[PDB]
């Protein structure tokens, strides 16, 4: 499979969340995302072919993982945008303030601003802290995707947000939004992992 | 807020 930032992928054949980033530790291949997708070996499938299995992941308390893939998995330095692609040029972190996108399976690309870093998120399962919070609207099966400026500095991946009845909170207000990511540095540096940029 |  071509491994992009934002496309579906699926976990254990059940839940489904998005790929945040392409990424490598020495001669692996591997993707970013959300650690709430899976546990350690839980197999990773796009558009229903094994493509690998997960790692390692901290959730709750932070929300992160990375996939290793096998070998015949083509990783690219980018990420979707309906029809098009961003390219991921590093990881510079922006600041409050900063326009900034999203990408994922079930909303497509959205875009707002940072608004907060440094949030804690109550999930049912515990709390996530040092989530930063941007307005862009996301859904039910964006978590894990990527958050990245329009220049290529990647941000983290999607955690989660206050979604309404339908799913998302695109219907809502982007004053009234909390949509939160992990941020990506301390994923890399944690797993010894290097973006695969463009 | 819930993950996702």
């Amino acid at each position: 499979a071509n491994i992009v930032g934002g496309i579906e992928y699926s976990i254990n054949n059940a839940s489904l969340c998005s790929v945040g980033f392409s990424v490598t530790r020495g001669a692996t291949k591997g993707f970013v995302t959300a650690g709430h997708c899976g546990t350690v070996n839980a197999t990773a499938r796009i558009g229903g072919a094994v493509v690998g299995t997960f790692a390692a992941r901290v959730f709750p308390g932070n929300d992160r993982a990375w996939v290793s893939l096998t070998s015949a998995q083509t990783l690219l330095p980018r990420v979707a945008n309906g029809s098009s692609f961003v390219t991921v040029r590093g990881s510079t972190e922006a600041a409050v303030g900063a326009a900034v996108c999203r990408s994922g399976r079930t909303t497509g690309y959205q875009c707002g601003t940072i608004t907060a870093k440094n949030v804690t998120a109550n999930y049912a399962e515990g709390a996530v802290r040092g989530l930063t919070q941007g307005n862009a609207c996301m859904g039910r099966g964006d978590s894990g995707g990527s958050w990245i400026t329009s220049a290529g500095q990647a941000q983290g991946v999607a955690s989660g947000g206050n979604v309404q009845s339908n799913g998302n909170n695109c219907g809502i207000p982007a004053s009234q939004r909390s949509s939160l990511f992990e941020r990506l540095q301390p994923i890399l540096s944690q797993y010894g992992l290097s973006l695969v940029t463009g | 807020a819930a993950p996702l």
